[PDB]
């Protein structure tokens, strides 16, 4: 038996190893009651965490833990894990080896700290660390791949070769689902819907899931949208007001290719991925062109696979079969990978474990782990 | 004759108008306006946006 917990910054996922789907999903938020004396009077638990926190979002305090993919506060993250294990998973954590996942290039101290907190406080005998792209490629089922990953708080590209990440070719880009929601909010404000409150912002997120899609030939798509109402798609707000969106549906996704709409100057995701593989070596470049795989929430947008296929091919030399793949469950696919990974019996032999944990202890997450 | 001046007409005016003065207050006007999500360019036959604002605020008052 084993546990898998994962955080694409946006929402976090909790599941029993080997299951074809996680047993619960809940959003990456913690909240403490604003009067501690009342809380201790009640005995009402330390924090609301997961969706019920959203249900109470106004009645209490709320805070995010993993901003830009990085731990902002350990104590909050451990409260997340506590809520996950007891409320979602119910199991005793002491009785089940547990898998926790991280964004790449995590500053070294954070790995050690995370290990220390899990092992010592949560008291499981064994635990393992993984870098999200690595698990998502495991879900794709290759050792040999270049991954696109985008959970709503960050995005990265990651080359992985025979099951290892070539560090230097990794790049960060700070352009993710939150930023897309904000740009969409701005342009709808220019239409005059003017979402600003957290509740409205969540509605924006829902619109992103319902009605966005990439353009192909963006300038042609935009022109056709200007030409005719036929591209319109309408939606009705929870309050029963109807709102109508044209060009904006594909225009909002363009920011990924077209970060000048955000007023940031690093080239768009396709460019960044090309430049990463250029940091990788011609020896392995062909297979990288062979396996382009999309991960995390932003990949949710329809059609993005074709747009990437075209734009990469253009930026690439026209001398390989480029192949995008967008495994249907790609956002969950990060957790799916971990579930299968932990299912592998030999990983029990990989386990970092209490006996080592005394002497070899905090450092072995650096030394033993990958 | 075309007599000379617009100002002569203004001088010939006599009275204080109805509202101009007692209405004065420190309050900023646009600040009264509720939020509401109606687009800027409604479909003809819909209420244009500014009407909705007046109505909602008047209901609230």
């Amino acid at each position: 038996t084993a546990l898998v917990c994962d955080n694409g910054s946006g929402l976090c996922k909790a599941g029993f190893a080997g299951d074809d789907a996680p047993r619960a999903v809940f959003p990456s938020i913690v909240g403490r009651p604003r009067h501690q004396g009342v809380m201790v009077g009640m005995g009402q638990k330390d924090s609301y965490v997961g969706d019920e926190a959203q249900s109470k979002r106004g009645i209490l305090t709320l805070k995010y833990p993993i901003e830009h993919g990085i731990i902002t506060n350990w104590d909050d993250m451990e409260k997340i894990w506590h809520h996950s294990f007891y409320n979602e998973l119910r199991v005793a954590p002491e009785e089940h080896p547990t898998l926790l996942t991280e964004a790449p290039l995590n500053p070294k101290a954070n790995r050690e700290k995370m290990t220390q907190i899990m092992f010592e406080t949560f008291n499981v005998p064994a635990m393992y660390v993984a870098i999200q792209a690595v698990l998502s490629l495991y879900a794709s089922g290759r050792t040999t791949g270049i991954v696109l990953d985008s959970g709503d708080g960050v995005t990265h590209n990651v080359p992985i070769y025979e099951g290892y990440a070539l560090p230097h070719a990794i790049m960060r880009l700070d352009l993710a689902g939150r930023d897309l929601t904000d740009y969409l909010m701005k342009i709808l404000t220019e239409r005059g819907y003017s979402f600003v409150t957290t509740a409205e912002r969540e509605i924006v997120r829902d619109i992103k899931e319902k009605l966005c899609y990439v353009a192909l030939d963006f300038e042609n798509e935009m022109a056709t949208a200007a030409s005719s109402s036929s591209l319109e798609k309408s939606y009705e707000l929870p309050d029963g007001q109807v709102i109508t969106i044209g060009n904006e549906r594909f225009r909002c996704p363009e920011t990924l290719f077209q970060p000048s709409f955000i007023g940031m100057e690093s080239a768009g995701i396709h460019e960044t991925t090309y430049n990463s593989i250029m940091k990788c070596d011609i020896d392995i470049r062909k297979d990288l062109y062979a396996n382009n795989v999309l991960s995390g929430g932003t990949t949710m947008y329809p059609g993005i696979a074709d747009r990437m296929q075209k734009e990469i091919t253009a930026l690439a030399p026209s001398t390989m079969k480029i192949k995008i793949i967008a495994p249907p469950e790609r956002k969950y696919s990060v957790w799916i990978g971990g579930s299968i990974l932990a299912s592998l019996s030999t990983f029990q032999q990989m386990w970092i474990s209490k006996q080592e944990y005394d002497e070899a202890g905090p450092s072995i997450v650096h030394r033993k782990c990958f | 004759v075309i007599p000379e001046d617009f100002q002569e007409r203004v001088e010939q005016q006599i009275i204080g108008a109805t509202t101009r003065l007692l209405t004065q207050t420190d309050f900023p006007l646009q600040s009264y306006e509720p939020k509401v999500q109606v687009p800027f360019q409604v479909l003809p036959g819909q209420c244009p946006r500014k009407i909705e604002i007046e109505r909602r605020k008047q209901q609230y008052l």
